[PDB]
């Protein structure tokens, strides 16, 4: 139900409190939600897009020199003056060429001599900015009781198309069947716009930081300038060839294209044609699920016969995917689904499509559930017509626990303190934990960013190497938080 | 030139791969051993400097990386 | 420099029209100094609108704008007889200078 | 209360100069500004504004820089306007806009509103 | 969580906008306006502070 096939699953459950739970989901995750009653549903952020922006800065790429003119004079008489050194189209610069009676001037000295060249670009780069207003996420909500071919896919019209604006409310989703959920997110705190600047080269486009962006070295450009001939630092796009002590000329620098592409190597990439719709960041979501139904009761219990038509099918850690097709009662009917051990005594094993049903007898209806570690028996439907169906889940262990332990700690490496969601009111736990994140997560940014890959690693080897031959047990503080964290922080980034 | 400012340590980073990942990740290693076989001498020259400052044996190998490392 | 609102549209009594208008980013694209006017053909242009949803005394409440970027879109919710008039509207340049429309020609039969 | 009239002309000549005028009543005028606005027979509605104040310090035209000036005096309550050199095309409606200067003296931004009272036209003609 | 400014605002000649100003807290918080349908609830984030 568009979220089995999807490498990063994220199950939570518990509802407690009132009757909501805090999400947060990215374009790349879809996260599904469990509860005791209340049906699974699946959430998955599909768009970002900012509607309206407003260009800042034109960076320029490639350009071209013409009306290459000189000017020189006599020594110790001052420097020249030319007529288009005037205007800011042309790149201008004054250098010494020594002169004599062979230059026709005299007094055997070092004279000074100017060129001058208009700048006209050809290749306009523009970073277009956007206000954390006006910009519309879009979320697709669909339930399971998987109907036929509706598993994995994008494609086809199975969930809810709800969209979230700042300027927007409670937003109300009304799924049919079910029951109407509704969702306070919050779009301001998401991706932390205003540093946001969208630059699009050619065809392609990424999201850079803004402090980076404007002291890009380039010949730049206001972002309301209309007849873009008054170009700023032109001197970083053209040189002047005084090889000898003679005359001087100027050539254009070349295409920054590619240099521009190596200084992208960090960005995300955008789509910035026909809309600006971004695939990248993430928000987070307040579940409400005080108007939820099952769909399933008042209908009867099925009375047997059922057939598998695709196979038992494990997908991405033991959530196992069957199809089931029905022959034979009044149609609309539930499923007898349940996991049992052996001898049929302990129904161990959760059931996640949760109340599965069969509606419209001829089509089927695909069921998914949680084995237990080892050997567990599927049993669907009553006693003439079972389907015992044996599924060993391969045989793991306390490590299920270290790997959540590792999509806890990855979880809290891309996202810094959203990540201290997925809870539900902690209160004396989550709330202390996010607080203390902030304030290290505070003064771990912007005093250790700007560094790379390396640098991390460098400086964690230092401060675990400090701390780890230090005294007065300060060893622990300098190695429990900030020693191997920035280690593991070392080989996570770059994502 | 804008070959260098890489944009590598702006924050920024979510779970989506950026731009050029498994490129840009390694080819500083790949550059600064290059150099290093095709100028060794500054290697041996910063390995005496660096061991002759330096007195505990920890800073030898941090002035040395640190000499090696910012001569590209 | 100048203002592209449309020649002339028209719709029936009851319904909704819509009159957009667009311009450069140095004097709608930015700023919210929009304006519209009520050029009926004996008299002067009178005021309509102020800022870009705002509205003078006097004027009813049938008449609606809004902006989204570069165009000003002005909206006529259940038009009567009384609307048979041009339209032309108004931005203050960054510049320092103001520029108007071209004018629609509205009519309702 | 506030109305504004203004002072009509016939018939013109091309090579002379145009004098339109336009009392204001109902309002000081030290803390107000004084636009023109142009309207030909079907066509746009052109700008000659002149951003007038208590001072006189005041804005020209962009398309008519360097071809019309303009007065103007406190006890009449009267800006004037001076159009010279005029050609065959400067036949129009000529209208008085009604502007409201900042509290501070100067005339830097325009208000919110910027014409909430107009003049009834002078339709000049030339031949 | 958050003082408002100008006290008591008033809707008069209804078809004429109001313009309300408040003082939100140091971090997150959400601007109620309506009752019980159309319950205006906006969010705004404030930085530091
Ligand atoms: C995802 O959903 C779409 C929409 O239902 C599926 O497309 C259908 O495929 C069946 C296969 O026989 C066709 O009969 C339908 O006409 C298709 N629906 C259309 C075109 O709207 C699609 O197959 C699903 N994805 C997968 C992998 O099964
Ligand atoms: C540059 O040279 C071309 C070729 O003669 C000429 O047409 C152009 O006017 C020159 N540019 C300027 C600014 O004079």
């Amino acid at each position: 139900m568009r979220c089995i096939g999807i490498s990063n699953r994220d199950f939570v459950e518990g509802v407690s409190g009132g009757s909501w739970v805090d999400i947060v989901l990215e374009h790349g995750s879809c996260v599904t939600t469990m509860a005791k009653n209340k049906p699974t549903l699946d959430f998955e952020l599909i768009e970002t897009e900012a509607k309206q922006p407003a260009t800042l800065r034109k960076y320029c790429i490639e350009a071209k020199l013409t009306n290459t003119t000189t000017d020189s004079r006599c020594p110790t008489q001052g420097e020249p003056s030319l007529n288009e050194e005037q205007d800011k189209r042309f790149v201008c610069k004054h250098s010494m060429v020594d002169r004599g009676w062979g230059n026709g001037c005299g007094l055997f000295g070092k004279g000074g001599i100017v060129t001058c060249a208009m700048f006209t670009c050809k290749k306009n780069m523009k970073g277009k900015v956007v206000q954390p207003e006006n910009l519309e996420y879009t979320i697709v909500i669909t339930p399971h009781s998987g109907e036929e071919h509706a598993v994995g896919n994008d494609t086809g019209k199975h969930g809810k198309e709800i969209k979230i604006t700042p300027q927007s409310s409670i937003t109300e989703a009304e799924l049919t069947g079910y029951g109407t959920v509704t969702m306070e997110c919050s779009p301001r705190t998401g991706l932390d716009f205003n540093e946001m600047v969208l630059l699009q080269m050619e065809n392609k486009a990424w999201l850079v930081h803004r402090q980076w962006f404007l002291d890009l070295p380039l010949p730049w450009l206001p972002g309301a300038d209309t007849q873009g001939s008054n170009w700023i630092q032109k001197e970083t796009l053209v040189t002047f060839k005084n090889p000898h002590a003679k005359k001087q000329d100027v050539v254009v620098l070349g295409s920054q294209e590619g240099a521009m592409h190596t200084a992208l190597t960090g960005a995300t990439e955008i789509q910035m044609s026909s809309g600006n719709l971004l695939f990248t960041g993430h928000l987070k979501c307040r579940l409400r699920m005080d108007k939820l139904q099952l769909k399933g009761m008042s209908y009867s219990m099925c009375t047997g016969k059922f057939k598998v038509v695709k196979e038992i099918a494990e997908t991405q850690h033991g959530t196992i995917v069957i199809r089931v097709q029905y022959e034979g009662d009044g149609s609309p009917c539930k499923i007898p689904f349940e996991i049992m051990d052996l001898e049929k005594r302990h129904v161990l094993g959760r059931l996640i499509t949760v109340n599965p049903i069969v509606t419209e007898k001829d089509s089927p209806v695909n069921i998914e559930a949680e084995p237990p570690f080892g050997d567990s028996y599927i049993i669907i439907g009553v006693e003439p017509g079972q389907l015992k169906l044996n599924w060993f889940k391969k045989g793991s262990s306390i490590g299920q626990m270290i790997e959540t332990t590792m999509r806890g700690a990855k979880r809290m490496a891309i996202l810094g303190d959203t990540a201290w969601d997925f809870g539900s009111l902690g209160g004396v736990f989550t709330s202390i934990g996010k607080a203390l994140h902030q304030v290290f997560g505070a003064i771990y940014g912007a005093a250790f960013s700007g560094v790379s890959w390396i640098m991390k690693i460098l400086i964690g080897v230092i401060i675990t190497w400090i701390g780890m031959n230090s005294r007065s047990t300060s060893l622990s503080v300098s190695l429990v938080l900030v020693g191997v964290v920035t280690l593991y922080l070392g080989v996570m980034v770059q994502a | 030139s804008v070959a260098l400012v890489p944009h590598v340590g702006m924050g920024l980073e979510t779970r989506t791969e950026t731009w050029m990942s498994s490129e840009g990740a390694w080819k500083h290693a790949q550059r600064i051993e290059t150099w290093i076989l095709r100028h060794p001498g500054f290697t041996i020259m910063a390995a005496i400097l660096a061991y002759t400052i330096g007195t505990t044996h920890f800073q030898r190998a941090l002035i040395f990386i640190l000499l090696t490392a910012v001569a590209p | 420099s100048a203002l592209t609102q449309p020649a002339s549209v028209s719709g029936s009594p009851g319904q909704s029209i819509t009159i957009s208008c667009t311009g450069t980013s140095s004097d709608v694209g930015g700023f919210n100094y929009v304006s519209w006017f009520q050029q009926h053909p004996g008299k002067a242009p009178k005021l309509m609108l102020y800022d870009v949803t705002s509205r003078p005394s006097g004027v009813s409440s049938r008449f609606s704008g809004s902006k989204s970027g570069n165009t000003a879109s002005l909206t006529i919710s259940g038009l009567q007889a009384e609307d048979e008039a041009d339209y032309y509207c108004s931005s203050h340049t960054s510049r320092g200078t103001w520029v108007f429309g071209g004018g629609t020609k509205l009519t309702v039969l | 209360e506030v109305q504004l009239v203004e002072s009509g002309a016939e018939v013109k000549k091309p090579g002379a100069s145009v004098k339109v005028s336009c009392k204001a009543s109902g309002y000081t005028f030290t803390s107000y500004a004084m636009h023109w606005v142009r309207q030909a027979p079907g066509q746009r509605l052109e700008w000659m504004g002149w951003i007038n104040a208590g001072n006189g310090n005041t804005k020209y035209s962009q398309k008519f820089q360097d071809r019309v000036t303009i007065t103007r005096d406190t006890s009449a309550s009267t800006a004037y306007m001076e159009l010279s050199s005029l050609r065959s095309e400067d036949t129009a409606i000529y209208y008085c806009a009604r502007d409201k200067v900042d509290d501070y003296g100067d005339y830097w931004f325009p208000t919110l509103w910027y014409f909430d009272y107009w003049g009834q036209g002078t339709l000049v003609t030339v031949s």
